[PDB]
Formats: C-alpha cells, sequence, structure tokens
C-alpha cells in the first residue's frame, strides 16, 4: 500500500545523513593533516543499507506489468455493454412512463 | 450513498463512475445515485474532474426522467464553458428528450454552419429521424454520412 | 600580497546575493505560472 | 501470441526505463557518497545493475512469458543513458564532499 | 588534494547552476506546450485519408473474411476509386550560456574522478588561464554544459513522456501507390482448418466459476 512511500523516505533521509556525516568527517580530518585516509566502517555500513533499501522500495513502486495477449481483457466482456452507442442515443421508451409520467 | 448501505471513499466512488464511463454501460438509476451525491457533497475535493461527471449525471438523469438535476448540470456546464460546441449538443439532446425536435434542428444546423467538420451534430439528426419511425430516411442518411 | 593569475581559487568579493535570489525566485514564479496556462488551455481545448 | 496489443508493451517499457533512470541515479549517488573513484567505482555500477536485474525477475516472477518474449530486454536494457546519469551524479556528489 | 578551495564557492556557484538549469528547462517545456500549433483540415483531406487507412487495413486483414468478400471489395477500389516556434526552443540555451559564462566565470568548479588525458583539457577549463592545471578541474561552463546533457532522463522521468530538450504530400501518388501496392495482393484464408485445431485438446473450463455471482453496486 503506501508504507513503501514511507520506506523509501526512510531510505532517502538516511543516505542524506550519511552524506552529511561523511563530509564532515572529511572536513575535520582536513584540520589535522593526517595521511591514514581512514574511513570509518559504520559510515559504510550505513550508507550501502540505506541505498539498497531505497532501491529495494523504489522497484515496487513503479507499476505493474500488464499481459501483452490483446485477447485478454475481453474474457469478462458481454454483449450488453457491446450494443450500447452514447452518440445514438433516444429517451423515447417506457423509462419515462415508469417514473414520474 | 456512503455510510448508506455502502462504505467507499470518494475515490472509489471516482474509479467506480470512472469504469462506469469506460464500458458503456446504461444503468441510469446507480449512475444518477452516485452522481448527484458526488456533485453535492463532494465538489470541492475533486480539483478538475467534476465536468465530465456533469455530463455523465445530466445524460443519466435524461434517460431516468427527472430534469431538474440536468438542467442544473447544464447551467452549470453552460457557466464554465461559455460558447462550447459540446454544451449545445447536450442542449440540443435536452430539447428533443421532450419531444422538441424543431428547435434541436435548428440547433444542430446553426452548429454544421459555425463547424461543417463537426460530427455530434449529423449523428444526434440520425437520432432525431429514429426517434420517430422513419426507418428509411435513418438507413439513408447514416448510409450519407458513413 | 599579489596574485599573479587573478586569484581563481577564491570567491570574488563583488558577489552580489540579491540578484542572483530575485533571479531564483522569478525562475520559480514564472514555472507555476507557465504550468497554470498550459493546464487550462488543456482543458479548454479538450472541451472545444 | 498471434495478437499483440501496443499499449501493453509501451507501458512495460516505460516502467523499465523508470526503473533504470532512477536505480542509475541513486547508485550514482551512493558512489559518489562513498568517495570511490577511478575504473574501481565503475565495477561498483556493474555490481548495481545486476542487482537491479534481480529485483524485476522477483517482479516479473512466474508466467514472465506473458508480459516479454525473453529476459534479454530484462537484462541488457538502457546501460547508456543511466551510465550518463551515473557518472554525472557521481562527480556532483563526489565535488560536494570530498572536495572543500 | 592538490588545491584548497573555500567552501563558499561550493555554497554558492554550485547549486545556482543546477537550480537554473532545472527551472529553465522546466519552463522551455511548458511555454513549448502552451503554443505548441493550431492546424486545420478540410473535409476531402481527412475523407482521403481515412479511404486510405480503410484500404491499408483491407490489404493487411483480408485473411479474416470469406474470400468471395474479399474479391468484391478488391473489384472495387480499382475500377471505380483508385483511378476515377523554434526560436526558443534552441536560442535560449544559447543565450542562457553566454550569461552564465559572463556572470559566473573565473574559478575552478569542481573535478571528476576519473583521469583523463590532455585531449580533455581544452573542453573543461574554458574559463581559467592556467597551463599546467590538470584537465579533471573544471570551469563553470563546462559544469554548466554538463549539467544541461545530463538531465534528459530526470526530465523524461519526473515529468510526462519526453520533451524540455534539443534533438500526405499528392493525393493521386497516394492513390497510385496504394493501388500498385494493393494489386499483388492475393487472398489466403485463415480458417481453413480451424474445426481440426479446436478438436486436438478439451476446452479450458479451468478458474473461470471461481468467485461469486456479483449482487450489486461495489
Amino acid at each position: 500500500p503506501s508504507l513503501w512511500k514511507g520506506l523509501v523516505g526512510i531510505g532517502l533521509f538516511a543516505l542524506a545523513h550519511a552524506a552529511f556525516s561523511a563530509a564532515q568527517h572529511r572536513s575535520y580530518m582536513r584540520l589535522t593533516e593526517k595521511e591514514d585516509e581512514s574511513l570509518p566502517i559504520d559510515i559504510v555500513l550505513q550508507t550501502l543499507l540505506a541505498f539498497a533499501v531505497t532501491c529495494y522500495g523504489i522497484v515496487h513502486i513503479a507499476g505493474e506489468f500488464k499481459d501483452m495477449d490483446a485477447t485478454s481483457e475481453l474474457k469478462n466482456k458481454t454483449f450488453d455493454t457491446l450494443r450500447n452507442h452514447p452518440s445514438f442515443y433516444v429517451f423515447n421508451h417506457r423509462g419515462r412512463v415508469l417514473f414520474r409520467p | 450513498k456512503v455510510s448508506e448501505l455502502y462504505d467507499v471513499t470518494w475515490e472509489e466512488m471516482r474509479d467506480k463512475m470512472r469504469k462506469w464511463r469506460e464500458e458503456n454501460s446504461r444503468n441510469s438509476e446507480q449512475i444518477v445515485e452516485v452522481g448527484e451525491e458526488l456533485i453535492n457533497e463532494y465538489a470541492s475535493k475533486l480539483g478538475d474532474d467534476i465536468w465530465i461527471i456533469y455530463e455523465q449525471v445530466m445524460i443519466a438523469a435524461l434517460d431516468y426522467g427527472r430534469d431538474d438535476l440536468a438542467l442544473f448540470c447544464l447551467q452549470e456546464l453552460r457557466r464554465q464553458f461559455p460558447g462550447s460546441h459540446r454544451v449545445k449538443r447536450l442542449t440540443g439532446m435536452r430539447f428533443e428528450a421532450m419531444e422538441r425536435y424543431d428547435d434541436a434542428i435548428q440547433l444542430y444546423d446553426r452548429i454544421l454552419q459555425e463547424d461543417p467538420t463537426n460530427t455530434a451534430a449529423r449523428k444526434r439528426k440520425i437520432a432525431i429521424r429514429k426517434a420517430q419511425g422513419k426507418n428509411v430516411e435513418a438507413i439513408r442518411e447514416l448510409n450519407e454520412y458513413l | 600580497r599579489v596574485y599573479p593569475s587573478k586569484q581563481f581559487d577564491v570567491l570574488k568579493d563583488d558577489y552580489d546575493y540579491v540578484l542572483i535570489s530575485s533571479v531564483l525566485f522569478g525562475l520559480v514564479f514564472a514555472t507555476m505560472i507557465t504550468k497554470r496556462l498550459a493546464q487550462v488551455k488543456l482543458l479548454n481545448r479538450a472541451w472545444r | 501470441p498471434p495478437f499483440i496489443s501496443e499499449a501493453a508493451v509501451r507501458g512495460n517499457a516505460a516502467v523499465l526505463d523508470y526503473c533504470r533512470t532512477s536505480v542509475s541515479a541513486l547508485s550514482g549517488a551512493t558512489a559518489g557518497i562513498l568517495g570511490l573513484t577511478g575504473l574501481y567505482g565503475f565495477i561498483f555500477y556493474l555490481l548495481a545493475s545486476v542487482l537491479l536485474s534481480l529485483l524485476l525477475i522477483l517482479k516479473a516472477g512466474r508466467r514472465w512469458n506473458k508480459y516479454f518474449k525473453s529476459r534479454r530486454p530484462l537484462f541488457t536494457g538502457g546501460l547508456i543513458g543511466g551510465l550518463f546519469t551515473y557518472v554525472l551524479f557521481w562527480t556532483f556528489l563526489y565535488g560536494m564532499v570530498h572536495v572543500y | 588534494p592538490e588545491l584548497l578551495l573555500d567552501s563558499n564557492i561550493r555554497l554558492w556557484v554550485v547549486l545556482p547552476i543546477v537550480i537554473i538549469t532545472f527551472f529553465v528547462g522546466m519552463i522551455r517545456h511548458y511555454v513549448s506546450i502552451l503554443l505548441q500549433s493550431d492546424k486545420k483540415l478540410t473535409q476531402e483531406q481527412v475523407s482521403d485519408s481515412q479511404v486510405l487507412i480503410r484500404s491499408r487495413v483491407l490489404r493487411e486483414n483480408g485473411k479474416y473474411i470469406p474470400k468471395q468478400s474479399f474479391l468484391t471489395r478488391k473489384y472495387y477500389f480499382n475500377n471505380p476509386e483508385d483511378g476515377f516556434g523554434n526560436v526558443t526552443n534552441v536560442l535560449p540555451m544559447i543565450l542562457i550560456g553566454g550569461w552564465i559564462n559572463m556572470t559566473f566565470s573565473g574559478f575552478v568548479t569542481t573535478k571528476v574522478p576519473f583521469p583523463l588525458t590532455l585531449r580533455f583539457k581544452p573542453m573543461l577549463q574554458q574559463g581559467i588561464e592556467l597551463l599546467t592545471l590538470d584537465a579533471s578541474w573544471v570551469s563553470s561552463a563546462s559544469w554548466y554544459f554538463l549539467n544541461v546533457f545530463g538531465l534528459r532522463s530526470i526530465y523524461s522521468l519526473i515529468l510526462g513522456q519526453d520533451n524540455a530538450a534539443d534533438q500526405p504530400a499528392d493525393t493521386n501518388k497516394a492513390f497510385k501507390t496504394e493501388w500498385e501496392a494493393l494489386e499483388l495482393t492475393d487472398h489466403q484464408w485463415a480458417l481453413d482448418d480451424v474445426e481440426e485445431e479446436l478438436m486436438a485438446k478439451d476446452l479450458h473450463f479451468e478458474g473461470m466459476f471461481k468467485k461469486e455471482l456479483q449482487t450489486s453496486i461495489f
């Protein structure tokens, strides 16, 4: 139902938070002038999890497939609705008499 | 009808009306019942979906022998769209639903004079011919139109 | 202090924030108005 | 099938394009965030693509022959524009984060 | 890395380019929709087009009717009948590019994350005046053009169908062409052995009496 929208929103928010955290960590590291290139593992895990969750959630809202067989939706069509022509309607019948003559 | 023998939202009613529109069903009573409520109690909820519902409900009410709702819908449609050609067709159908054929004929002739490549006016003239039992003339006019 | 290559590293001191904000707001307003006009034109063309 | 309807195939193509574009953009964004660079990062992109295809199978399930003639469009469909969007978002986010 | 950049340039030069190009594309799409065209056709044109479509449909699907009717229609159509706007689409792109080059060029914008060769350098560094700088660093105009080129899929996704971006003659001739094309078509009935195909297996009466008969609306 509508839970997939919440799931994808949560995933996007988590990805944005991970981005902000990585940027802040890089800005702090450039101050201390340390050439160790220390990337925390928790940030990588968080961003990978958020990306996976977001992709899984967004794959379920793109829509639904439909059969390509042209004779698939006419299995339930009946001749009652096929003989009605809206352009040639005429209002001269007993329906007027029955209801408030 | 909501909380009245049924429990459906306005979206469900809109979807049911759309489905009834896709396949040419002619159950006028149910269409009128749903449509009058949708027009009255949920007019503001529908942003731009009320004009096609107006047309459908007007046609159903004309089929149901209830002209007050038809006149109300026709007035609303004419106020919204001034000088349109579909509204003139609806007015002609309302005229011919009351056994006033000369006015409908002159209205359709005026429509054809304003626009020569219009199709609905010819079909309505053929319907007027058919309504009087003149089968041969209707067949000839339909053959010419085809 | 001297800059041989016209100081390609630091933003110029004569940046006009107000003009940027004005042009952004104008773009947004024009987008909204054009969207409304296009929608109304399509609706009116549908109903002849 | 002797008779084919164009509307269904065009709708399926639209759904596939939507999925491909969105997943390519998201993969580019996360690759930029991770700070990967060079051909190494390219590998990630391919991996992401594979993941997408796998999910499509779970979306198609069995009786996939009703929706598509073959799985080849489902696997190798749209690997040109997706790469461009991927590299664009990669550059954008890498400049936004690791630079400055 | 090699260079140290001011965060203010990132905050105030990068995002506005993207916002401007996005909304310019949206405005271009909406304006193009607003004054797309207004075309009118006379009755003879549409009548002849419908006749041509009918003839084409006959040629394509005459294999589903009895041969006598097909040849009766083929006797017809042979004796009696066949024989008796952009300025705003492109110019604003160049104008906006020039305006952006005028009011924004002069500093390093960003860097691509993959190595390149010297061939890339003349394209990505229009504004700067350095000589030995690497080709990965880009100027503002190159970033603007890259952003412009990398939004076709986004426009196709967030907006209906595809827009907001750059990329009969003679009735008698058509009549003669259709007359020549139809003359070499022959009837091939597709119902010769339908009965034998039907008789091969039992009818598929499975999954038809599920659910329940509908009682009322909803």
